[PDB]
RNA sequence: AAUGGCACAAGGGUGCUUGACUGGGAGACAAACAAGUCGCACAGGUAGGAAACUAGAGCAUAGUGAUCCGGUGGUCCGC
RNA sequence: UAUAUCGGUAGGGGAGCAUUCCAGCGACGUAGAAGGGAAAAGGGCGACUUUUUCUGGAGUUUCUGGAAAAGCAAA
RNA sequence: UACCGAUGGAGUGAGGGCAUGGGUGCUAAGGUCCAUGUCCGAGAGGAGAAGAAUCCGGACCACCGGCUAAGGUCCCGAAA
RNA sequence: AGGGUAGGGGUGAAAGGCUAAUCAACUUGGAGAUAGCUCGUACUCCCCGAAAUGCAUUUAGGUGCAGCCUGUUGGAUGU
RNA sequence: ACUGGAAAGUAUGGCCGAAGAGCAUGAAAGCUGCGUAUCCGACAUAUCCCUGAGUAGCGCGGGACACGAAUCCUGUGUGAAUGGCGGGGCCCAUCCCGUAAGGCUAAAUACUCCCGAGAGACCGAUAGUGAACCAGUACCGUGAGGGAAAGGUGAAAAGAACCUCGAACAGAGGAGUGCAAUAGACCCUGAACCCGUCUGCCUACAAGCGGUAGGAGCGCCAGGUGUGACUGCGUGCCUUUUGCAUAAUGAACCUACGAGUUACUGUUUGUGGCAAGGUUAAUUGUUAGACAAGGAGCCGAAGCGAAAGCGAGUCUUAAAAGGGCGCCAGUCACGAGCAGUAGACGCGAAACCAAGUGAUCU
RNA sequence: UAAGGGCAGACGGUGGAUGCCUAGGCUCUCGGAGGCGAAGAAGGACGUGAUAAGCUGCGAAAAGCUGCGGGAAUCGGCACAUACGAAUUGAUCCGCAGAUAUCCGAAUGGGGCAACCCGUCAGGCCCCUGACACAUGAAUUUUCAUGAGCGAACGCGGGGAACUGAAACAUCUCAUUACCCGUAGGAGAAGAAAACAAGUGAUUCCCUCAGUAGUGGCGAGCGAACGGGGAU
C-alpha cells in the first residue's frame, strides 16, 4: 500500500451511534430515551449513591479498621525466580534485571537446589531453610 | 449562547400574548442566534507507542525495497547552487517523471538550493526519515553515507 | 476533571485479593443483650458485597 | 468545516413531487400536504395487490356462472363435476373460454354432463 | 392475641443445679438489597443421672431501630 | 446445498447512502463546470445513482483513506 | 428447542378487555381490588352493516393460479 | 413654573392605591438560575424484541434494586 | 497553429530556475504586469559589652489556612526572657532543627487595547462579529438602555445617438453598443409557495381525507405519453394515551434557519505493538513538524490481617481446615459503547441576588 | 353549450432560494510594545474645497505650510463630476524632522443648562477687538517639581451576594465567584529559614506524588504536603 490504498485492519474501526435522525435508523424521535421522566431530560445525572431516599448502602454499613502510616511493605522474592536468575550466577541481590530502592523479602515457594549466598532486606523462615539446605546463606541487611 | 452579544432580557411575557413562549434573543431557534455544538479549538495530536512507530518505519522501507525503488547513488556536492545540474542528475537516475525523495546524511545547503525549484523533488535527512515521507514518493534515492546512517539508526 | 472518590465508601469498603469487596456486617453497635450469640458472630463476621450491590460500590470507589 | 446539503435536501422533496401529479388542488404541489398524500397512496397500493386478486377470481366465477346457466347446469354443480372429473382448467381459463370460446366451454361441460 | 402443637406429655410437683457455657457453624430455609431463620462436627471445662443420655435458655410464631457522633470494660497503632 | 426462520411500540444489535472539507492516485471543463427546467434508465432492497437535452456562462469530479457546523413535517 | 455463569446497552415500573375463582358494591356499573389464562397494548387479514381486545387467523416481496377457516350460497353481494 | 422624597424604598383623607400605558418599578449583570413538568428531536435497509409487577422511598405521574428485552461469551438443562 | 468575443486553454517547438509563492491581466501564465529567489541601500531621528517590645506568650470573641476550633492573623484585655528564645499537629520530658519582633532583590510565570509579519482538513452575506454596505447607524425608550435590514451590470460604460405610439420614456416596440440587453440600471444564476395566458382531454342527476386498484372513449408522438366515462376499496398526519376519524394537542403555505456536541477522567469492548514486563510526563538536543533523548512516575509481578506482623499461606483459637480469604499475562495505544464533571439533546418559568436609571405620569 | 371549474404540457409573472464569488469576520503563531494627559488627553462641537458637504483629512496658515532624504510623470482624497490649475527649474507621492493647531472636555480666572455667560491686573489698539497671567492639593523656597483625568487584559488590596447542590433545609455548597471600590508595572506578587522533615537547603512556574493524607449534618462535597523529575 501507499497513501492512495491505505487500510485499517479489518473491525479496527467503528462507525459513530447517530441519534435523532430520523425513523429508518432506529435511533430518532424519543432518541433512545424512553417516553417521560427525570431520565428523558437534557441534563438529567445519576447521583451517585443514591437509590430514591432508601438509606445507601454506603450510609447503612460502618466504617472500620484504620491504615497505619509508617507501613513497611515487602516486594516478594520467590525461591523459583531466585534460582532462574541463578542459571543465567551465585550471588545474587543485584535484582535490577524487579525493583527500584524498594526492600526484598524472600520467600518459599519453589526450590532453590543450588549453592547461594543471597542478600535481602528479610527472609522467610522457610526460605533460609530451604536455602540453607541447599547449601546457601543469608545476608539480612 | 453565553458568548453571543444581545442582552439577558424576556422578550415577551410568559403569558397571554398568544404566540409561542420566548426568553432572549440569544435563543438558537430564532434567526441570528445560538450556534449549537458549533466547532471548538482542538489539539488533534494523539500517542502512538514508539515501537509502532519503529514498525511502521521499518514497514515503508522494506515496501519500497521490494516493489524496487530505491536507487544507490554517489554521494554529491555542488560548488555553486545550479538547478539545472540536479535536473541532470536526477535525468540520469531516471527518476524525473514522478515524485522522488532524496535522503541526505547532512545539510548540503548548496544541493538543497539547487532541488528547491524542482517541482516532483523532495529532499530528506537520513535521521529524520518517518513513513509519511517514505510513502508519499514514487521513488527513493539514498547515498552511501545516508544509507549507512540509516542502517545504523533504524535497524531492528 | 479525574473522578474522585466517595469519601464513605472509601471509608467502609475495601479490595480482597480477586477482586471482590469486603465489607462489615451492619447491625450490632449498641443493642445487644436482647440479640442471640450466633447472630452477634454473624454480624462480627466480614461478609462480601452482594453482585446487584456492586458496581454501585464500584462506581463510589471510581470502580476501582 | 460546514456542511450544508442543500441540493440533496432539495432534490429529495422534487423527486417525490414528480410523483404526486395529478392529485387535486394542494394535493398535488404544497409537499407536506403532497408528502402526505402519497404516503397513505402507497398503504393503499399495498392493499389494493392483495384485492385484485380477489376481484378478479370473483369476476371469473361471475362469468362462469353464467355461461354454465346458459349450457343448463350452475357454477357450483359444474365446478363440483370438474373436480370430481379431474379436470385441472382453472376459472380465469374457463372464464375465457366461457366469454370468447363458446364452443369449447360446451364440450367442457358435455365431457362432465354425464 | 390467635393459630398450630402437646400423654413417653411440651401440662403439675420434688432433689440437685447454672448448658441463660468458651472456641463454633458440614448443610439448608427464606430472600431486590440491607436484614432474617434452623442447624453442626470436634476440643476445653461442667450440671443432672446407676448408666444410656440430655443440657449453646424458655411448646412455637410478636416484645423493636440502621449509620454517624458519644459513654463504660478489656487489650494493636500514631508524637 | 438443505432445512428452518423473516408482524412489531419502548428498546438492543448489524450493514449502508448522501453532504462539506483534507491527503494520495486518477480525471473533466468556453468544442461549455456548478446550479436551474424537462426526459429516460438503474439499484438483493433503499438512502440514492447514471445518461440525454434546454437554460447557464466558470469551475468540477472518480476511487482509497481521514475529519465533521454531516440529513427536518410538526417545538 | 435456547435454559443457566459472567460481562456491555436498555426500556418499563398510568395498563385495559374477555373467560374462570373470589372480596367489595345493590349477586348494580363500560365500577373497584386480587388470582389463573388469554388477547389489545405492540397485530395487519376474514365474518358480524359500521365496533381495540367476541368468532376465525399471526402479514419477507410479487402473481389476472389452487385448497380451506369462521361464516355463508334470492338481489344489493362471491357461492344451491 | 422650578425643586425634593427611589424599590418593598418612597408616598398614601388608607383602595394594597400610586411610583413614566408596568406594582402583594425599570435596565444591565450573576445567567444558558432551577423546572422529578409540558412540548419538540431530521437519511436508509436488515435481525431481535419488552413492561405497565414486587420491594423501598417526605414516596405515590420521580427514582434505586429485582422481574421481563438485547449484544458477546462459557456451561449443560430448559419445555 | 487550433477553438474562441477575448488564450494564460490544447497541440508543437524553445528558454530561465538560489526565481514552478502569489495577485492581476477579456478563460487556468515559471518566461505579459506587479512581484518572487538573491544581492545592494540611510541625510536624519529612534532602538539595542551588643542581638530589632506593647513585641513572644496568655484570656475572651472571631478569621484565614485543604480543614466546619496544630501553624498564621487580631477587635478587646493583658504581658516576658536576653546565653536565652521558637518549631517538630494540642500537654510534659529527651532529642533534632532553626535564631522572630528591620529592609531590598533578576530569571523561569500571567496578559493583549496596540504595531509588524505569518497561518488554518475555520465561515462565505438568514453564515461569519450586532456591524463585508449608510453600524452601535436607522428605529425604539424620560433615562439607564435596547438595537436592525442592507454585497454581485458588463472584460471595458462602450450605461441605449436616432425613429414610432403616447401629454409624458409612464411604459413599450425598434435601431445602435456589446460574446450576450430574456446582461438595460431593483441589472450574474433566477427554484418554491403564489399569480396568469394558450393548447389537449374531462365536466352542469351529482354526495364523505380526494387517493388507490381496475377500465372505455378521445388527443398527441411507435409502443410510448396527456386526459379520464364508469366500477371496487378507503374516517389526513403528528403527539399523548388503556384506548383518538375524534368534538384531545399542533400546524396558513413555501424557501431558508432550528435541537446527544466537545474536553477531561474512569469502565467495557473491536483491533493492534511489545511481552515477564509494558509505558513515558514535564522537558532537552539537532534541523526545522520530524528524528533522537528524558524511567521521575504509573500498572503488573503474593496474599492474609483493623493492625503490629507473618507469608502460600494467613486470620480467628489453648488447639484442631472446624470456619473466612487466598495460592494450587500483563501493559501501552487507536476506534467504538456507556458513566461522572462541565449549560451537556433544544426551547420555556414564576422567582432570588448585585450595581445602576427613573417623581417630564402619578 | 361550456357560465365557470379540474388535470397535464408549454410559456410568462412575482419572489429571491441555489450555485459560483468576496478581505468582512473567527481562531491562533511568532516578534515587538505595553500607555495618552496641565507643553491641555480620551472623546466631542463648530468650521475648512471652485461649486451643498455624507464620510475622510485638516484647524482661521484649516483635503493643508517648511526642510532633508527617496523617486521620476502625472497630480488636484472617497460617495460611477466637470471645469480650472500645479508639475522635468522635478508636482503629486513615500520616510524622518519641524510649523500652525478655533471652542468644549481633568478644564484649572469666576460661574454654567458641555461646546456658553461674566471678569480682574499689567501690556498694544479704539463703546470694542489681540497676545499674557489669574484653580486646587500635597512637597520645596515668593520660585521650583509632582499630582489630578482617560484607558484593553494581566497584578495587588478593601468590601462582598444570591439563584444553585445537599433530590426539603438551617451547618456546609455555589464562592474567599459575580459585582462595587482603590491602586501599580512591563510584568506584579513572592523570596534568602525563629524552614521542612525524621536527610534536604531562598522564591516562582510545569510534570508527578494523588483524588492519596486529611477534612466533612464524616452528608453533598472539599482536598494538601514531604519526596522525585524539570524550567530558571
Ligand atoms: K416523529
Ligand atoms: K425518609
Ligand atoms: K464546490
Ligand atoms: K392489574
Ligand atoms: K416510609
Ligand atoms: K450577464
Ligand atoms: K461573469
Ligand atoms: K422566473
Ligand atoms: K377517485
Ligand atoms: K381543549
Ligand atoms: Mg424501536
Ligand atoms: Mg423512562
Ligand atoms: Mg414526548
Ligand atoms: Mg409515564
Ligand atoms: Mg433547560
Ligand atoms: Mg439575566
Ligand atoms: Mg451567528
Ligand atoms: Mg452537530
Ligand atoms: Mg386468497
Ligand atoms: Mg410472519
Ligand atoms: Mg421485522
Ligand atoms: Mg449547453
Ligand atoms: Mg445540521
Ligand atoms: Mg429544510
Ligand atoms: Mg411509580
Ligand atoms: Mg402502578
Ligand atoms: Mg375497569
Ligand atoms: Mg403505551
Ligand atoms: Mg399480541
Ligand atoms: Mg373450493
Ligand atoms: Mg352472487
Ligand atoms: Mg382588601
Ligand atoms: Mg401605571
Ligand atoms: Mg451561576
Ligand atoms: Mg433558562
Ligand atoms: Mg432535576
Ligand atoms: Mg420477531
Ligand atoms: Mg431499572
Ligand atoms: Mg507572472
Ligand atoms: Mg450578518
Ligand atoms: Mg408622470
Ligand atoms: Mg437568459
Ligand atoms: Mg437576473
Ligand atoms: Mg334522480
Ligand atoms: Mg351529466
Ligand atoms: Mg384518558
Ligand atoms: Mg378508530
Ligand atoms: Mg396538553
Ligand atoms: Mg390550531
Ligand atoms: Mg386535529
Ligand atoms: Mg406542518
Ligand atoms: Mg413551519
Ligand atoms: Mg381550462
Ligand atoms: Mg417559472
Ligand atoms: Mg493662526
Ligand atoms: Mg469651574
Ligand atoms: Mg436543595
Ligand atoms: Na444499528
Ligand atoms: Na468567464
Ligand atoms: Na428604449
Ligand atoms: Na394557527
Ligand atoms: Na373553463
Ligand atoms: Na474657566
Amino acid at each position: 500500500m501507499n497513501l492512495s490504498s491505505l487500510k485499517p485492519a479489518e473491525g479496527a474501526v467503528k462507525s459513530r451511534k447517530r441519534i435523532g435522525r430520523g425513523p429508518g435508523s432506529g435511533l430518532g424521535g424519543t432518541s433512545t430515551r424512553g417516553h417521560k421522566g427525570a431520565k428523558s431530560r437534557s441534563g438529567y445525572s445519576k447521583k451517585i449513591g443514591f437509590e430514591g431516599g432508601q438509606m445507601p448502602i454506603q450510609r447503612r454499613l460502618p466504617k472500620f479498621g484504620f491504615k497505619n502510616i509508617n507501613r513497611v511493605e515487602y516486594k516478594p522474592i520467590n525461591l523459583s525466580v531466585l534460582q532462574t536468575l541463578s542459571e543465567a550466577s551465585v550471588e545474587d541481590l543485584i535484582a535490577a534485571g524487579v525493583s527500584r530502592n524498594s526492600l526484598v523479602k524472600i520467600l518459599a515457594n519453589g526450590t532453590v537446589t543450588t549453592a547461594l549466598t543471597v542478600e535481602a532486606h528479610a527472609f522467610s523462615k522457610t526460605a533460609e531453610e530451604a536455602i540453607v539446605r541447599a547449601g546457601g546463606s543469608v545476608v539480612k541487611l | 449562547r453565553s458568548e453571543l452579544s444581545g442582552s439577558t432580557r424576556k422578550l415577551i411575557r410568559q403569558k397571554g400574548s398568544g404566540g409561542a413562549r420566548r426568553g432572549d434573543i440569544n435563543s438558537p431557534l430564532l434567526s441570528g442566534g445560538a450556534r449549537v455544538f458549533g466547532p471548538r479549538p482542538r489539539n488533534y495530536s494523539f500517542k502512538l507507542n514508539k515501537k509502532l512507530k519503529a514498525l511502521a518505519r521499518r514497514s515503508a522501507l522494506s515496501y519500497k525495497a521490494k516493489n524496487n525503488e530505491i536507487i544507490v547513488v554517489e554521494d554529491f556536492n555542488f560548488d555553486a547552487p545550479k538547478t539545472k545540474a540536479f535536473k541532470a542528475i536526477s535525468a540520469a537516475l531516471k527518476v524525473g517523471e514522478k515524485k522522488v525523495l532524496y535522503v541526505l546524511p547532512e545539510v548540503n545547503k548548496n544541493v538543497y538550493l539547487s532541488a528547491r525549484n524542482l517541482p516532483n523533488t523532495n529532499l530528506i535527512l537520513a535521521n529524520l526519515i518517518n513513513t509519511y515521507t517514505v510513502l508519499a514518493s514514487k521513488n527513493l534515492v539514498l547515498t552511501e553515507r545516508s544509507v549507512a546512517v540509516v542502517n545504523e539508526l533504524f535497524k531492528a | 476533571p479525574k473522578l474522585k472518590t466517595n469519601s464513605g465508601a472509601k471509608k467502609r469498603f475495601a479490595l480482597t485479593g480477586t477482586g471482590k469487596i469486603k465489607r462489615k456486617h451492619a447491625f450490632k453497635s449498641h443493642i445487644l443483650t436482647k440479640k442471640t450469640k450466633k447472630q452477634k458472630r454473624n454480624l462480627t463476621y466480614f461478609s462480601t458485597v452482594h453482585k446487584v450491590d456492586e458496581n454501585a460500590v464500584k462506581q463510589l470507589l471510581c470502580l476501582r | 468545516p460546514r456542511s450544508v446539503n442543500h441540493v440533496a435536501s432539495r432534490a429529495k422533496r422534487k423527486r417525490i413531487l414528480k410523483l404526486t401529479r395529478g392529485y387535486f388542488g394542494a394535493r398535488k404541489n404544497v409537499w407536506t400536504v403532497a408528502k402526505n398524500t402519497w404516503e397513505k397512496g402507497l398503504t393503499y397500493a399495498y392493499r389494493d395487490r392483495k384485492s385484485k386478486k380477489r376481484n378478479f377470481r370473483a369476476l371469473w366465477i361471475q362469468r362462469i356462472n353464467a355461461a354454465a346457466r346458459l349450457e343448463g347446469m350452475s357454477y357450483s354443480r359444474l365446478m363440483g363435476a370438474l373436480h370430481a372429473n379431474g379436470i385441472e382448467i382453472n376459472r380465469k381459463v374457463l372464464a375465457d373460454l366461457a366469454m370468447n370460446h363458446p364452443e369449447a366451454f360446451r364440450a367442457i361441460v358435455a365431457k362432465v354432463k354425464n
